[PDB]
């Protein structure tokens, strides 16, 4: 071509990122007034827009700084804006627009624009011929070039448009991709929702769920589906019983005073209160500052109790009074639970312990109270005279085991003494009757782990209603007994029996304090404090869930832990399979199998809100030598809104057929009133390069069709005329639109294509093989029909021509099988040869005539019962003269060549 | 002209050119050599006696290659130029933490297009880590022994009764190796604390978990809040603070009358005492003579008379004080046969004496 | 006679350097001080242990700087607040205080490359890891990707070490994905309760080729403006050039969440040279709503929808401008910057905050107090004016009503607001007050502010006051403490405070004095004031052209970028098409948003002062504890009170 850049030397722009330059640079240059400047070289992308560059700095001494946005516009004098939609539907004819911009001040441009061929699309551009148009873009202006394409195969396909100007070294190219989507509509089916619980719903600790394959009955042919296996964990908080409210303990802060017994009576509530509030961490509501004074009181009580410590390291109500066994044991108890709060002297505690072993323990091993305490209300359940030996032993023993870790180093006879006490409780435990004694002796034995067998059975069956160790008498004795039993269950790790006990204790609302609350105040809060200690915050979650797909070689496993229980674990599989899921471990989960696919749509896909009819007719009459140009046609457009009311302001987007332009006079007549509007910008434009048009409507009726029409003149002549298009929509919504095509020949403006089911092939190539029969020889015919591509070579006779609105059918009788391929057709059978209507006049196939036809195996179309032939670009179709015609001297060359052709093919065939 | 048109540096001949001398007005078409572009053919003309240029403005420029394309997690730079023309080289470099896959790291704009493919950057990976002995890996994200990549951090937590030894956390560093070494889980142990202004009460030096350490404060000093420390996996909590012969041997059923101490030295002495009703035999006081303790005494076992054993022999206590009675070593006990019984064959006396836990019960065999 | 006192922030943060100020008033010689921090209540660990000596050369005033390690023990059963016992020991005396503890390790900022993403693309984001001083640190951070429903879909645990406080990450978006607002959630490993988030929309879209801007003449609509709502439409290509076409504009009324379109207001206007105008007439506005009383429309808003079509008909862009309040006054008065406690008899300062209906500051707006036309001030660039009044010695509640007196505006359209201040209750009705005043002006780093200490008390003990103790609160931690010498007789002393970059964005100055007065009782009187500073970066970072301005870039052309910033700083970049922002311009990381997060995590809760001397310390984020017993109440609220 002259004075233009060749097509092959133009590299289309393709780098159109929405964001880029995600880079990191360090400012290491020698500072200048504290600022270190770094010059950075960057490669711009192909987009023609403005980039906003944002900067964020991170310094050791200066911290983080977000700079102001720096805008950098990128542009060219001449470029292509290829406007592609996000997606398009397979096999639906669409029109795209390439808008050419010329931003030169005073220079018009003669431009040639080409749409590159793509096998995945159907357009006038083929592998053999190009789709060009030579337009003129005035200075400081733009021009729109419509291209009509049909997506053939799904997936990410590519569109490439190039352009070069004449008489200048100025070119541009745009290459963009779009998503091609199956005809059907996006659907998902909930295949399965199963509850995962191996310890509860599983056999032998494993749970196997069988998932059926999805229905997929309305699945669109030749569409893929994706099945999602969604594993999630079910975290379950284990319901720790609510701790006693901090306000209900305000009264337990008492100043200790009195003598050997009255001092401990006042010291008990304070020590256990701090012990409980410390464990439950409720000093926030109680008052943080108050805890300090509370400690001073415990110290006070302790110091005052040292005054009653007899030289034998024992304790009694008065210095002269004989040392009491129970009082010394109880002081050990309280002092042992208070070592974590204040400074408790070891000599005091350990001396009392060594005393009780050596002075009040018999050989059998049982503790004896040789001086009963004066306050009989501070001992609680031991008042009930029955089984003093068993009860008092349990009490003293518990005080020993509680002071074990402190006084095991100093007191050497402690382990042996604990063991002797344990023997007596073990021996006569089963002969107990009083619920209280079974409770207190049960906790004394559970601390050693000697509460098993029938003994543990008696401890559990003595609990009435499985939640309280109750005995006829004062309720305070029963509260103490149930507290001892709860401490035993927290020692026996029997968390299956603990919730009922604890719940009953909280329902009593007993907050300690009052006449003879000593035991019931200490024990209930010690048991509850130990309950909040051993209380385990959450049910253990550790799921091992393994999938098993038939199409996977190995096993996909997932470990659902507590720390990541809510994490959605998705595993996708393209095959619609039935599979096995095996879960094992503690905890709970949820399994959701959901399969996405493409479903056939009952509901209309296109033109849901608008009816559009477009007609193109030969205009009549015609004048002489004014008008605009030669050949004139009439475009008529009729639209109706599919609603209950009239439509509001609407847009008519009309693209001309290649070589046509609207008549100015008709447009000026439409634009005048009548609730229509065509802008002056459109009316001022010249007759050339006016291939797009927008008619604005004030409203369109819903009751009937609103119709307009105008004349279009042909100013440019082209061998292939591209169909024009009309797109109606309402201004408030561009998606609810309708688009129709018109082409004078081709009805309904549609391009030529052959569709069945959902696979369409392009039929816009050459009608057949046109060459000049003189130029053809015998070697030419022999070389082409011997190619491996050529599947069949037949001598046929055209029996019948069935004319149709879309494709012409040529019923041919296979007279002779010169070369057979896939089709095993016999002499005498008939085959139908299909061809586009544009070719009917170019082939001129008449009945009762003969033809030599050969073609590719890619020209097959059907299934073996109804196998048809497609006359494509590679289909050889030559007229075969009859025997009486071969005697003539004009047909001599063809007859000799054809007879030889048959002979060589029949006898010798292809050399290979 | 009397020659052929000169073979240009960026152009090529298209005609046969077999004659020697050429007439006037002959046009010599120069084709644009591979990797160059022009609006049309650069045509030369012979006139007078030289091959002039008919198209002085039309020249062959360098062919434009497209944008070489950016690769994920990597940038590029241009070599031998500042425009994407024929003859430049685009060298790629992966970001920090990303390593190149393959051996081709450049793209050379040739006559056809960009040479080779766009390089690919992969994130560096660390070797998988196994759970340490007596410990687990709480962190990470699922999958036993899956290859970690750059950045991912790992934490180590021992089981109960063990404390960590080494760095606690780590992460996959830049070179594909972990930032810290794999630690160890050792049993929790504590040494004897050095209490300031104080002295230890206990004897043991090595301590296990939850074992308490008892101490006293020197004169002039007193306990700071608490009076003892506990061995925890982190140390002694709280810490001991004072603000301003060996131990005697143990005896069965008895102890010493004083608080034991650590060292006694020769000439020291301690007194022993048995449990209640137990009888002591030997020197009640032991003495340290030449780094050795004297023979400590022993506690003789008394006898317990239970109603359960008396019922089997059909015998009862003469002076009915229980149902149970204790007898020290050397004490005698008097029984009587229950009503309707006789002294039996294998009995001789109803009065027997207890000797170090052995008492002969009389039997009555019913008359 | 000697009184020992400690001050520590209301809430103590982990892994952050915290200062504690120690004073020994009325003391002689050297006072050995040992500060130990223990856990509450067990006192299991000694979290810190520093030492110092209070010498007369330092006026018996020193500080102890300590950083509390984030042990894994301070993690509760979740939900309860954690506390520590701060125990300072001077000689024999020991003063302990229980302080609230925050689990916050510092700040995390997330930057996504774009604001909206198509299914299939990769989201590139960087996590900036700093401490409470915004300085880069190296810690372990947990990241969670979350779908619009709320379910986490990808967890991770990474390290910020050797990354200079910037952590580059990415997440691939599946092709099949749920549309809507997705979230990234990150939190430090040590502080799982402080979870920082950024959203990004996932949607199917294509970038437009031009932008449309709908900008009304006024930022509001006066209900009695007969002209109606006049609107300017501005359409221009993304590469700069203007747009020729036609625009369809339609109006609607928004009431809360109820939108009422106005079909009668639809207009089609020519867009010539990228600009058009369309007016919503008052008549059409009133006819659209079924209420003749125009007063009822006040409180509702207006939205405008414009559709622009190019003459080529190949692209169309719809844009909207909502939230246009229908008002009866151009201004709005706020008392969010004025202390709510006064000192009877002393001048009371007010920081009026006048804004436009859209929330932006209003410049040069006359404001005055009702009945006192003399007290008329003018708003500054930030829309903040200063109004000083004279209080009488009384216990009556001071009620202030401020109105705008913008001339050329009728009294019916003037903005008004009413506030109330409470008397500063004094210790034993001794009528001892302290008043701090500060020149109200946009303060910048590198200047000096004169702080006026004004004393009022009886003359029986005025000579006893020899010094003031002043403290500065910045970013929620104690920045600086010192003394102000005052001679007997001086009623007013001036403190020249040097303002550096460490005071951004704002600081509180709380000063107090102590004495033994009246009935020999130990008395503490305090007062605080809030001072704003010009929000900016500590250093600087500018991006400009590294080439000649005449040269316009070209698609593919190499370009030079001039980056000028702080020495040694690591700068991270991103280039985004402006078309993206036409669809979504939310969650964009700016500097103003950084200081917003910082200022919202402040432990101070008031502009200044309090009901008593303890309220002054607590409201300014401080805990005071003296050996004599004068101390602030405990704080059990991480968050400020309603
Ligand atoms: C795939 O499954 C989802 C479940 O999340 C289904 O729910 C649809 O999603 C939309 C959200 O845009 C919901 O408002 C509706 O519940 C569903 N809409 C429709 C039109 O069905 C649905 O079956 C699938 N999702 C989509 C977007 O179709």
């Amino acid at each position: 071509d002259e004075d233009i850049i060749a097509e092959e030397n133009i590299v289309s722009r393709s780098e159109f990122p929405e964001s880029w330059l995600w880079n990191v640079e360090d400012l290491k240059e020698p500072p200048k007034n504290g600022i270190s400047t770094k010059l950075m070289n960057i490669f711009l992308k192909d987009s023609i827009t403005t980039w906003e560059i944002l900067a964020v700095s991170m310094s050791d001494k200066k911290g983080i700084c977000v700079a102001d946005p720096f805008e950098v516009t990128v542009m060219q004098d001449f470029f292509i804006d290829l406007r592609l939609p996000y997606s398009v539907v397979r096999n639906e004819q669409v029109e795209i627009r390439a808008v050419l911009y010329n931003y030169r001040q005073n220079q018009e441009l003669k431009v040639r624009v080409e749409l590159l061929h793509n096998p995945a699309f159907c357009s006038l551009a083929t592998t053999k011929r190009r789709h060009q148009q030579t337009v003129t873009i005035p200075p400081k202006s733009s021009l729109s070039v419509p291209y009509v394409i049909v997506p053939l195969k799904t997936g990410l396909q590519e569109v490439e448009v190039k352009a070069a100007v004449y008489h200048h070294f100025i070119s541009d190219g745009v290459r963009k991709s779009l998503k091609v989507v199956p005809e059907g509509i996006r659907m998902n089916k909930t295949v399965a929702v199963r509850t995962l619980d191996p310890e509860r719903l599983g056999r032998e600790g494993v749970q196997k769920e069988d998932i059926p394959p999805a229905d997929l009955s309305d699945q669109v042919p030749d569409t893929e589906s994706e099945t999602r296996i969604l594993l999630q964990g079910t975290p379950v908080a284990q319901m720790t019983e609510d701790a006693v409210d901090a306000e209900r303990l305000k009264h337990l802060i008492v100043t200790p005073s009195g003598c050997g017994e009255q001092n401990m009576i006042g010291m008990t509530p304070t020590v256990i209160a701090v012990h409980y509030l410390d464990e439950t961490e409720q000093w926030e509501k109680f008052g943080l500052e108050k805890r300090q004074g509370a400690l001073e009181l415990i110290k006070k009580g302790y110091t005052q109790q040292l005054a009653f410590r007899q030289p034998s390291s024992a304790f009694a109500a008065f210095v002269k009074r004989a040392p009491s066994t129970w009082l010394t044991a109880y002081v050990v108890k309280v002092f042992s639970l208070a070592v974590n709060l204040i400074a408790i002297d070891s000599q005091v505690l350990c001396g009392a312990v060594k005393w009780l072993i050596l002075e009040k323990q018999k050989p059998d091993g049982v503790f004896q109270e040789d001086a009963p305490v004066i306050h009989q209300e501070m001992i609680g359940g031991l008042r009930n005279n029955n089984e003093k030996d068993m009860a008092l032993t349990a009490f003293v023993l518990i005080s020993l085991q509680e002071a074990k870790d402190i006084c095991e180093e100093q007191v050497n006879s402690l382990p042996g003494s604990i063991t002797k006490a344990g023997d007596f409780l073990e021996a006569n435990y089963m002969n107990l009757q009083r619920s209280y004694t079974v409770a207190i002796a049960g906790y004394a034995l559970a601390q050693m782990g000697r509460l098993k067998g029938p003994l543990l059975n008696k401890f559990l069956t003595t609990a009435k209603d499985k939640n309280r160790w109750e005995d006829p008498g004062k309720q305070l004795y029963n509260v103490e007994a149930t507290s001892y039993a709860l401490l035993a269950l927290l020692q026996l790790k029997d968390f299956d029996f603990v919730p009922p006990v604890v719940r009953w204790l909280n329902e009593q609302r007993y907050y300690g304090g009052g006449y003879g609350s000593t035991q019931a105040t200490f024990m209930v809060f010690q048991a509850l404090a130990q309950y909040q200690k051993d209380a385990p915050d959450h049910q253990e979650l550790n799921l091992d869930v393994s999938l098993q797909l038939p199409s996977r070689s190995s096993k996909i496993t997932h470990r659902i832990h507590w720390e990541s229980a809510s994490l959605l674990r998705s595993e996708e599989t393209k095959e619609n399979e039935g599979f096995t899921v095996t879960a094992e471990g503690k905890g709970q989960g949820t399994l959701s199998v959901v399969t996405m696919y493409h479903a056939k749509a009952k509901d209309q896909l296109t033109c849901n809100k608008f009816d559009l009819k477009v007609t193109i007719k030969p205009a009549p009459e015609t004048e002489k030598r004014p008008q605009d140009a030669k050949n004139t046609m009439i475009l008529e457009i009729c639209t109706r809104y599919r609603g209950d009311q009239d439509a509001t302001m609407s847009i008519l987007d009309i693209s001309m057929m290649t070589g046509f332009a609207p008549d100015t006079d008709d447009l000026k007549q439409l634009a005048n009133g009548v609730d229509r509007y065509i802008s002056k910008y459109e009316l001022d434009k010249a007759f050339s390069d006016r291939n797009t048009l927008i008619i604005y409507l004030d409203k369109v009726s819903h009751s009937e069709d609103d119709c307009l029409a105008f004349k279009v003149h042909q100013y440019f002549n082209v061998e292939l005329i591209q169909p024009g298009a009309v797109k109606v929509y309402a201004y408030y919504n561009l998606e609810e639109s309708c688009t129709r095509f018109y082409h004078p020949e081709k009805e309904d403006g549609k391009l030529n294509k052959l569709c069945r089911d959902e696979l369409c092939r392009c039929a816009e190539e050459n009608c057949f093989i046109q060459k000049s029969d003189d130029k053809v020889t015998l070697e030419e015919r022999l070389d082409k029909a011997c190619e491996p591509g050529v599947d069949y070579v037949y001598k046929t006779r055209l029996v019948k021509v069935q004319l149709s609105n879309d494709f012409d059918e040529y019923i041919m009788a296979i007279e002779q099988t010169i070369k057979s391929g896939s089709d095993e057709v016999q002499v005498g059978q008939q085959r139908t040869f299909i061809s586009p209507i544009k070719c009917r006049e170019a082939l001129k196939l008449e009945e009762k005539k003969h033809y030599l036809m050969w073609g590719l195996s890619s020209d097959f179309w059907g299934e073996k019962p109804n196998l048809s032939y497609i006359i494509g670009k590679d289909t050889w179709v030559e007229h075969w003269p009859e025997e009486d015609e071969c005697q003539d001297e004009e047909n001599q060359k063809q007859c000799q060549d054809l007879g030889a052709f048959t002979e060589s093919m029949v006898v010798f065939g292809c050399p290979n | 002209c009397n020659e052929l048109p000169p073979r240009r540096n960026t152009e090529i001949l298209t005609g046969s050119w077999s004659d020697q001398t050429y007439p006037e007005g002959t046009q010599a078409i120069y084709k644009c050599r591979p990797g160059y572009r022009s609006l049309g053919n650069v045509i030369m003309v012979c006139r007078k006696g030289e091959w002039v240029a008919l198209n002085p403005l039309r020249k062959c420029q360098k062919r434009p290659c497209g944008h070489p394309g950016d690769t994920p997690f990597g940038t590029f730079t241009l070599t031998g130029g500042n425009v994407f023309e024929y003859g430049v080289k685009a060298v790629y470099t992966c970001n920090e933490g990303y390593q190149l896959l393959g051996e081709i790291n450049y793209r050379e704009c040739d006559t056809d297009g960009w040479t080779n493919d766009i390089p690919i950057c992969e994130v560096v990976k660390c070797l998988p880590v196994t759970a340490p002995e007596n410990g687990k890996i709480v962190s990470s994200a699922m999958e036993p022994d899956r290859e970690y990549h750059f950045g991912q951090a790992v934490r180590f937590v021992c089981n109960s009764g063990y404390k960590i030894e080494g760095d606690e956390e780590m992460h996959c560093s830049d070179d594909g190796f972990w930032s810290k070494e794999k630690p160890k889980c050792v049993e929790i142990s504590c040494k004897s604390p050095d209490v300031i202004n104080g002295s230890p009460i206990s004897q043991k030096i090595i301590y296990k978990e939850n074992e308490r350490f008892q101490y006293k404060c020197n004169m002039g000093y007193e306990y700071s809040e608490r009076g003892d420390a506990v061995c925890t996996e982190s140390g002694w909590r709280p810490l001991p603070s004072c603000e301003e012969c060996g131990p005697p041997p143990p005896i069965d059923n008895g102890d010493i009358t004083s608080f034991p101490l650590s060292v006694y030295a020769p000439a020291s002495s301690v007194e022993y005492q048995c449990q209640n009703l137990y009888q002591l035999e030997g020197n009640k006081r032991i003495t340290c003579r030449n780094g050795q303790w004297s023979e400590p005494p022993k506690c003789l076992h008394p006898c317990v008379i239970s109603r359960e054993i008396m019922e089997n022999y059909n015998i009862a206590l003469r002076w009915t004080a229980k149902q149970k009675l204790y007898s020290r070593t050397g004490e005698s006990v008097e029984f009587v046969c229950k009503r309707g019984y006789r002294l039996s064959s294998r009995s001789h006396t109803l009065r027997t004496t207890c000797w170090d836990g052995k008492l002969e019960y009389p039997t009555c065999a019913k008359r | 006679s000697p009184m020992y006192s400690i001050i520590t922030p209301n809430i103590l943060r982990l892994e952050s350097e915290e200062t504690m100020v120690l004073e020994a008033h009325d003391a002689q010689g050297d006072v050995p001080v040992t500060v130990t921090v223990h856990d509450f209540p067990g006192k299991k660990l000694v979290l810190s242990s520093e030492k110092t000596v209070l010498t007369p050369a330092t006026n018996h005033m020193g500080n102890v700087t300590f950083t509390i390690p984030a042990n894994r023990e301070f993690k509760s059963e979740k939900g309860r607040n954690k506390f520590v016992t701060v125990q300072a020991t001077f000689g024999t005396q020991v003063v302990e205080k229980v302080v609230l503890v925050s689990l916050q390790s510092g700040y995390l900022f997330i930057q996504t490359d774009k604001t909206i993403y198509t299914p299939g693309s990769t989201v590139l984001y960087r996590i900036f890891t700093v401490n409470h001083k915004l300085l880069p640190v190296g810690r372990t951070v947990m990241v969670n990707i979350e779908n619009p429903e709320g379910i986490p879909v990808k967890q991770d645990s990474l390290s910020s070490q050797n990354q200079l406080g910037v952590l580059p990450l990415s997440w691939d978006i599946p092709e099949l994905v749920n549309m809507g607002q997705w979230k990234i959630r990150a939190y430090y490993e040590n502080s799982p309760q402080q979870v920082f988030s950024t959203e990004f929309e996932v949607k199917e879209y294509v970038l437009p080729s031009f932008e449309v801007i709908v900008e009304p003449t006024e930022k509001f609509y006066y209900i009695y403006n007969e002209k109606g709502l006049e609107v300017t439409i501005t359409a221009r290509f993304l590469y700069g050039k203007k747009v020729e076409g036609t625009a369809f504009v339609i109006f609607g009324i928004q009431d809360g969440e109820q939108r009422i379109s106005l079909p009668e207001s639809l207009k089609r206007i020519p867009i010539e040279d990228g600009s058009g105008e369309v007016v919503l007439s008052r008549k059409v506005l009133l006819d659209g709503v079924q209420n003749p009383r125009a007063e009822d429309l006040v409180g509702k808003s207006l939205y405008v929808s414009a559709t622009v079509i190019l003459h080529s008909g190949s692209d169309m862009v719809q844009a909207e401008r909502s939230g246009i309040p229908i008002v009866t006054s151009p201004y709005q008065i706020h008392f969010t910057k004025t202390p709510k406690y006064f000192k009877p008899g002393m001048p009371f300062d007010l920081m009026v905050f006048v804004t436009n209906p859209d929330g932006s500051p209003a410049y040069r707006v006359p404001v005055a107090v009702q009945g006192e036309d003399t007290v008329q001030s003018l708003t500054q660039g930030d829309g903040v004016a200063k109004l000083s009044i004279n209080t009488h010695p009384s216990q009556k509640p001071l009620s202030i009503t401020v109105r705008t007196k913008k001339q050329e505006l009728s009294e019916a359209e003037q903005a008004t607001r009413t506030m109330q201040a409470l008397p500063y209750s004094t210790v034993g009705n001794s009528n001892n007050y302290l008043h701090l005043s500060v020149l109200r002006t946009e303060l910048r780093p590198g200047e000096t502010l004169n702080v006026n200490f004004l004393l009022r008390m009886d003359r029986a003990h005025e000579a006893k006051i020899r010094y003031y103790t002043y403290l500065i609160m910045n970013k929620g931690r104690l920045l600086k403490a010192g003394r102000q010498v005052r001679e007997p007789g001086q009623d007013l002393v001036v403190l020249p405070l040097s303002i550096t970059t460490d005071f951004i964005p704002s600081f509180r100055l709380v000063a107090y004095y102590t004495l033994i007065g009246a009935s020999g009782q130990r008395e503490v009187v305090a007062d605080s004031v809030w001072v704003d500073v010009k929000d900016s970066c500590v250093g600087s970072l500018v991006v400009k052209s590294g080439q000649s301005e005449d040269r316009q870039p070209v698609p593919g052309q190499q370009m030079t970028l001039k980056i000028e910033g702080d020495h040694g700083a690591r700068v991270v970049l991103v280039a985004v098409d402006k078309g993206v922002f036409v669809l979504n311009k939310k969650n964009k990381l700016t500097q103003s948003k950084i200081w917003d997060v910082v200022e919202k995590a402040d432990i101070g809760c008031t502009p200044g002062s309090g009901k008593d001397y303890a309220g002054v310390f607590s409201d300014a984020g401080l805990t005071f504890t003296s050996s004599s017993g004068q101390q602030t109440a405990q704080r059990a609220e991480l968050q400020c009170p309603q």
